[PDB]
């Protein structure tokens, strides 16, 4: 999963690292 | 550990679906009879606390597969079920206590129920997320809980509220401000385990300050939606909205001192965490002006502070980089204002899950449903 | 390292004591050489890195002891010596600049040049702990050179000044309430010496607040005696006291402050400690006041701070225990008055050493007088 | 050296450790 700046998510939308 | 307030459930009259000379025939007798028992079981369910989302959903499905061949029509080639308007339904309120409001509509029933099945998803959401322990595979199950909750909540509002023939009273769940306040508190309450996640994973200061401010806001737009109302039902309610807020501006005024920090801006930073401890200190007064309210809900209490741990430790590393600048414990040179919090999360944010009612159950056919006579 | 304001040293015109006529025979005639000669001696000192107590001590009782015959009568018949009036003595003042004052007194003589000898062992004692090397012996030294200088000028004051014909001039030397700020001044003086001994010798925190507050109160003291001194002249002083009172009304607080820790009272070891750090920027601001008024003496820096080693630690302690029910930044309960301090030294406090004028010399007798023969 | 508590004192007034 990445958000609208391709960066990638957590499954509750905080970024990974 | 996370507390949520929780109004209590919607109780229902019993309907037997038994509609005597009306029905004729085996097959509208025997679709009356599985109503009933999918409607009994359904209701059994929502005080069962060895109930979890996978029964609810089944027993939900049922009903409301059956339900809805009181409401739409099969084939079209008409508007809606000539059985929409057949039976009356009685269901009690949120805030409302033992009064209880009626309809004689189909769609009464649906939404009423189906706003039921949502507060059953807050509830097994509240319930789970209160247990000590709490792993992450349960952390998820809280949190998406509460997005389908939102979920069904804001299709109830949206799709169906305007089919209804005659508006909700004020104070009762079936009118539209009421429900979108459910909508923003599931939100906001989703948002508080995503903060708890952020907090526990260390992740950046700027997101959980963003996060928390965020947080906030969703509960000062419910209060906000429910200051419409009167005061007697929906106070102790709106104390712990406006009570949560203030406890989430304090997390966005802790985390955004350590940002003003290592910007190192030492006179701010400091002024930020007198901010975040000044509020926390008076959410913990809300807190008992809480508890001694007087409204619809049970009383629930924090206790739990992470908050300190942080804010010690802020005050620390803030203390023995900025003094000899701003002094030891007598402060100098501290802007006289907290700094306003315009933040924006750009991670973490809750939508609902978008949801939709089952389509008509197959066992509805244009037999069965000719079976009813109506004389 | 110690700072202590000094305002100049008198200044005279030489004296000859060639008397003429006046004078007969190699007695008389041989004791005008022997005054000549001392208090040309005694002056040179005055100005003489090289010179030490023990040779001022013997200058000044040489000198003295021989101008007592033109004070002191011989016989006990008579009051006093018929010679008091022969001689026209100059001198200038410590806070009057370059301007002198005359009188043909002798006891003007005498309390002028004592109080410059008073003025001398402050000086000696100043460069003294002006060392960063300084010693335990020669720290004893600096703490006697202004207990001597101190009982000095109170004789001075006490029976002297009464005996001057010419009425006291406001701004001058000779008058009493200038006397008095001398006196007090120099045991203040000698207490700061004995602060750093118990602060470097780790004494106990009571002690140290008390005989801190004690000496603040010596210096508010003095400046009081000084207020009814014109500005111009006596400005840049009184602003120098006031930084004193509030330097040792700081360590007052910050001491006590350790007091009340170890009693296990929070929030008024928090306040002292705010005071302690308020008064001590009070004092840094006064430094700025001070170093800018104009006025006799040059201006003295302290630097040579131990003050935030104490403080930081106190804070750091005080915090580290008191969160708790206090802080961390932002502060309650906290007692809006400072905790107020009347503290009682038991140790420390320091009196001037007692002194008095030779007696008349040796060479003084019912004859050689006789031999001045004034006509 | 002492003083009137019969406590026993240095040079500078300050009791004897």
């Amino acid at each position: 999963t990445k958000n609208k700046d391709g960066v990638l998510v957590d499954e509750f939308g905080l970024p990974q690292i | 550990t996370h507390w949520f307030h929780r109004n209590p459930l919607k109780a229902t009259a019993p309907v037997s679906f038994n509609y005597y000379g009306v029905v004729t025939g085996p097959s509208a007798s025997k679709i009356c009879n599985d109503l009933r028992s999918s409607r009994a079981r359904l209701l059994e369910l929502f005080t069962d606390l060895s109930c979890n989302p996978e029964m609810m959903k089944n027993a939900a499905d049922s009903y409301f597969s059956l339900l809805q061949g009181f409401i739409n029509s099969l084939d079209e080639s008409t508007q809606e079920s000539k059985l929409r308007y057949i039976q009356n339904f009685k269901w009690t309120d949120t805030l409302q206590g033992q009064v209880p409001s009626a309809q004689q509509d189909a769609v009464f029933e649906l939404i009423s129920m189906g706003f039921n099945v949502a507060l059953w998803y807050t509830k097994y959401a509240s319930r789970l997320a209160g247990k000590e322990n709490i792993t992450e595979d349960e952390a998820k199950e809280v949190h998406r809980s509460l997005k389908i909750a939102a979920g069904i909540f804001k299709h109830l509002k949206e799709s169906h509220l305007p089919k209804l023939i005659t508006p909700a009273e004020k104070g009762r769940d079936l009118e539209s401000r009421l429900i979108e306040a459910y909508v923003i508190q599931c939100q906001a309450e989703a948002q508080e385990v995503t903060i708890a996640r952020a907090i526990e994973l260390k992740h950046a200061p700027g997101l959980i300050a963003a996060l928390a401010y965020e947080t906030a806001n969703f509960y000062q737009k419910a209060d906000h939606t429910l200051s419409s109302l009167e005061p007697a039902y929906s106070a102790k309610w709106r104390k712990y909205l406006h009570l949560k807020m203030c406890f989430y501006t304090a997390y966005a005024y802790c985390y955004h001192g350590e940002t003003l920090l290592a910007s190192d801006k030492c006179g701010e930073a400091i002024r930020s965490l007198q901010e975040a401890e000044k509020l926390y200190a008076k959410a913990e007064a809300l807190c008992k002006e809480y508890g001694e309210t007087k409204g619809p809900g049970p009383t629930v209490k924090p206790s739990g502070h992470l908050f300190f741990r942080k804010l010690g430790n802020l005050v620390k590393n803030t203390l023995e980089k900025c003094q000899r600048e701003n002094g030891f414990i007598y402060f100098q040179k501290i802007p006289t204002e907290a700094p306003q919090l315009e933040l924006k999360a750009n991670y973490g944010l809750v939508e609902p899950i978008p949801f939709e009612f089952p389509p008509t159950s197959v066992q509805w056919t244009p037999e069965t449903l000719a079976a009813f006579d109506l004389t």
